[PDB]
């Protein structure tokens, strides 16, 4: 069987540089040639214990693309099975008796890697968990770098905003730092910086990286410049007034951009990318987003097709 | 065994941890359950080392110790010696050795991980950073000084 | 056509001996050999007045195993349809004009029954009215018990907990009064006994039946263990504290166990099974939930499938 | 009961208590923090004792305990013998009475007792009766069968 | 000083028969001879962690008519002392340095015995704690009792409906049980029975009760019927049905009942008595409320004052 | 008429070093001659835009301990008087027709200033807006420091925990800043700093301060240890735990403190202070709660009194 035939898909750290890769080649060959029939009488569940309806909708549309069943639910303001009284484990110990892979989202950090030792032989992808892991959005992430840069090496990469926090913004970096030579810039206000074990995980491989201000400073050299939300309600209004203008993108702070470069955004934008950019080659943030049913389709055939048939 | 001018006890099979730090002898028995055990057990506690001055120590009859056991105690109580006695002879003084995964006793300080109100085992990556041993959650991924960990 | 065909269900009293077990026939057969097509093509409205994540989800994916389309809703906080405005009778009279069956969940006692009364040629299958039936929940619970104990006739039933409010354990006794020589073992604190009609049910059958205080009691003989949740809220917190130690299971109680008693529970437990029952060969709970969608397909291709070329 | 085996020193001034019904004894030293002390302390677990089978025995010095402290391991080793010693002799020996108070290691059952989220120490008042002790929180006024309190 | 001069009122089992006849002199004297500047500059602290709108605006008034001013608030959905955090002791700490006198009602068995241990000199009077105590409903009752009838001692005392989860009932009739010659009769269902702790309580004084199914049995001889509102949300729609019916009072029940006899309820009633007893010389519903104004001003007053020259 | 009579009270950065002697000496005299009817027939108006119980209460206290009678209201998912509408300039041009003085907390900054442009010749006192300033939580502050220590002049003030966002600290340091000779110490997360702007302040006026990671570092030389809490709700679940631990209070710590060192804390507190600190002399923060009483006395008689017989 393919390398990830069965296999749970809970962090980007037990993914291996080839692991990221089979994703995104499956990806591309389905983008490119649709099986519509795959995973027909798969039963998936598609359990959002923390709602997200853009998250959602992406992954149940990619398991439709591939002919699958869907059965879950969203939002557990209280659930009778994982939150108010029954164990998330005793739930997901019911719900692997049903389905043949469960898709869950939940608020706590390590959620997913429970879920997997209570499902049995159902594997278990993480659409996100807590400030912890976010593996899809970084899969979508990569083959969206991988197919407007031809490459996951080499490559000049500006992050912007909520580094601190933005679960997003880590797993891309760890993921991007499994590939060579990759040159990484750090734009953030002093009380959203990019953690010290992120640094710290660079400094041993040996990766550069370096603090900015703002944009402008690096906008010249960058092939990927990856804009973050800056959650308003992390800071004091004032200070939020104060430093939001270093965290914002306008088009015309694109004049020095490479024709190359691609603006992502895992969305919502709003405080930070302004509308203007949306009409120029560089606005990437929605053909990312799209990308998200060819990575999310990739990995559920991956996981639940013993050979794919690529 | 224990003797200084007067009875003293040992026991016939079994295995005997000695030289356990400042009341951690009891929290070794609390912390690794050694008395759930319905064997003869002995402890001495605040003892008269002399190369030291006070220590803790136990001693089980019919149970031994794997050098993996014998590894967990490396946070609390680093240097000792655990002896498996065969015979009234000790037949093995080995030494307590730092692990890489520490399970079910620690507590992850991160109130949000879903280790909390779950029917799983605590379990953490060990690995020192210049003494300050970092502890790493498996569920929640998080990583925390030693000192903050054990706090709790 | 089957027996079943077209037919709604409603009630435990409504289904025959015969009836209850051409269902756990069908669903011995659908187990063992899947049917994905059987109904494609059929759209169900899974109905979900009162919402039961557990319950809705396993009933979906029966109807998917089957290949059936499904439309639907769950808790009704408000809904246009069914409670703040609209009566049940113009809301199910709408919703048969759409699908092919409809399942149906809801907090107010013979809702089902009255559907039915304005669904036309429209099945209507009860997943649970108030305090009143819970036929599926019944029928999963005698196809577990069947197929771990060879049989539903001659066998040794102990029922525990809130005896007096459980709608499922009132129906389980009924289907299991159906058949013959069965033995009943009720242990219930005295402010949830079970009630007195089911032990007039039992005493015209001629059905042996006796209470006990604990488990340990009648241990050694029992073929069934079927456990439920005595809901805290029912009783006073200390009046639960004074009570609950004997209404709640250890895997140390097990030692006097027959080798081939099974614990059920229609879930949560929580309160009344420790984990530690979990590894023991006895805990049937998550099998039984299990056994949900193999009763649940089998109902649905019954009144869906004329002839069920079984 | 004495041990022609192996039998552990006395000492001169401390406390011994004798006949702890095995199991117990570890438990005494936790409810009770009997470790939370620097004085040498001996242990006893799972021992031979003619009159019960088996016993713990735990032994601290220049430490004593008034009646009440003594009445306090009623529930828990009612047989006990908690033996005062000074110039090595058991100057002193007295049994567990039922207590009409106890407090602090027990923990009301009322799970809306006002006892569980606050800096207060459970309190109970000690009342027998034919087959178990009545004990009535001082909080919540409910009064529980022993057995539901100590349940485990 | 009086006997209860600084102390707390937490539970009727604190209280001694002496206490009672104090608090009930003073509250005859109160009514008859009004002191409104007894606390005039005493602040009080009237703390509803629960709200109970009715006990407050009683024990409120009885505050004013004494002079004295208060501070206070209702439910924990709008206060910001204790909504999640902070424990009950700090927020003790805190307004016992403010006021002279704490009046509280807390959802918690405890609570008000747990607040005279950090209130320091500062006096707690319970209105309500859990299903413990309430010892001023007690009292008024108690009041109401002696003046319809001048005696607390040699009285028939009826209690209606449910006698099991009634704090108050369970109270007032350890209070009269501090008397003589008592006898009570106990008409509930069987569900809701006065608990065996309380008939113990009684057996154990050589007072007289007896179970009886309706008031009909009694009315002859009764000299105060205590009714008691039913916990609905306890019971099972149809159950609560099935027995209201004989727990109910009517006009027409009264048809032999002694000149003297009065009808008592805490309030609120709804399906206990009926609309056509108010009219009647019985019903004393009312005159029971308006005189917790003078138990409540009398407990204040003692509590308040070292001597009373009333 | 005193410096303070009709004045209103909004900003710490508007009163004076005089302003605050003379608050703090009416206190002492309030505090030690109570002049329970200096405001009798004065009403005023508890407007609390934003609940907060401990101060509203608090204050309201302080008013009827003069003799003064009041009217108001706390949040405003209850008030029906600016919950989705109408200005809170309108709000106080009614309000201020009403009443002799406004008491007011809001939710967002400038509302009391805002307040003083609709309110004609009504003193407005700021009990709150958003992160701006608290006022009297300042002034009870001094009273209490002065109190304890003799003086405002040559004192070692250390302040733990989130100096970065806690409105209180920077209010103190600022007043605490228009006195001589005091010295600071700052112990916080470097992600709760003291910020700058106040840093600035202070090397402007030449006055010394220092940060230290522990308390450890200062406990010999402190006059008052300020605790603040932690605004948890900030950060992150695994952040707030890493360093809480060196910012927490034990009893120990207290082990060289100086004879008439004080601990003070705002409140509400919780895993700052380990209740056995609560015990030894030096806690003062109930005590510090219970002189807002008489701080607050001292504003609103100096405010609506002319001349003070005190
Ligand atoms: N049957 C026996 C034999 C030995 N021991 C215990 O084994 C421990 C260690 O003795 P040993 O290693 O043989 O010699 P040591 O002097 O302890 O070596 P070291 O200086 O490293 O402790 C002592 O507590 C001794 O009482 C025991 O409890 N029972
Ligand atoms: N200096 C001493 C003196 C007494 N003990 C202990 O105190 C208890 C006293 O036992 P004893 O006086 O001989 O009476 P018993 O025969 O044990 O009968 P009982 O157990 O009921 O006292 C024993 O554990 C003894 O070892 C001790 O450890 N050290
Ligand atoms: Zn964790
Ligand atoms: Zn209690």
């Amino acid at each position: 069987a393919n390398p990830l035939y069965q296999k749970h898909i809970i962090s980007i750290n037990d993914l291996s540089r080839d692991d990221l890769n089979l994703v995104l080649a499956t990806a591309a060959k389905l983008k490119a040639n649709p099986q519509p029939e795959l995973l027909k009488h798969k039963v998936i569940a598609s359990c959002f214990f923390e709602a997200s309806t853009r998250t959602r909708l992406s992954f149940e549309t990619s398991m439709h693309r591939l002919g699958a069943s869907v059965v879950g639910f969203s939002d557990s303001a209280n659930t009778s099975l994982g939150k108010k009284g029954e164990t998330l484990a005793d739930t997901i110990s019911v719900i692997s008796t049903y389905v043949d892979a469960i898709v869950m989202r939940h608020p706590q950090e390590g959620a997913a890697r429970l879920a997997t030792e209570f499902s049995g032989n159902v594997p278990v992808l993480n659409a996100g968990d807590g400030s912890n892991q976010h593996p899809t959005q970084t899969l979508l992430d990569l083959f969206t770098i991988q197919e407007t840069q031809g490459r996951l090496d080499n490559l000049h990469v500006a992050m912007v905003g909520d580094l601190k926090y933005g679960r997003t913004v880590h797993s891309l970096t760890q993921a991007l730092a499994k590939f060579d030579g990759n040159r990484f810039y750090f734009i953030a206000p002093d009380a959203l910086a990019m953690p010290q074990y992120i640094l710290d995980m660079l400094d041993e491989k040996g990766i550069a990286w370096s603090l900015h201000s703002s944009i402008e400073e690096v906008m010249a050299e960058v092939d990927i410049l990856y804009m973050t939300r800056v959650q308003k309600e992390r800071l004091d209004p004032s200070e939020y007034a104060n430093v939001k203008a270093q965290f914002v993108l306008r088009a015309s702070d694109l004049h020095n951009a490479k024709a190359n470069m691609k603006v992502l955004h895992p969305l919502p934008r709003v405080d930070e990318i302004a509308t203007d950019v949306d009409k120029t080659p560089h606005a990437w943030y929605f053909q990312q987003a799209g990308n998200g049913i060819f990575a999310r389709q990739a990995l559920l055939a991956l996981v639940l097709n013993r050979d794919l048939v690529l | 065994t224990h003797d200084n001018k007067l009875q003293v006890e040992a026991i016939k099979r079994g295995t005997v941890i000695d030289h356990i730090p400042a009341q951690i002898g009891f929290k070794l028995l609390s912390l690794f359950k050694l008395t759930e055990t319905d064997q003869r057990i002995t402890i001495g506690l605040n003892l008269p080392s002399g190369e030291m001055g006070r220590k803790d120590l136990i001693k089980i009859e019919n149970t031994f110790l794997s050098e993996d056991q014998v590894d967990q105690l490396a946070l609390y109580a680093p240097q000792a010696t655990v002896n498996r006695i065969d015979n009234y002879e000790v037949v093995g003084k080995s030494r307590p050795s730092l692990p890489e995964r520490i399970d079910n006793v620690l507590v992850c300080p991160n109130s949000n991980c879903i280790s909390h109100a779950e029917p799983v085992s605590s379990s953490f990556a060990v690995r020192k950073r210049a003494n300050d041993i970092a502890l790493k959650c498996k569920y929640c991924e998080k990583e925390f000084s030693h000192n903050v960990v054990l706090a709790n």
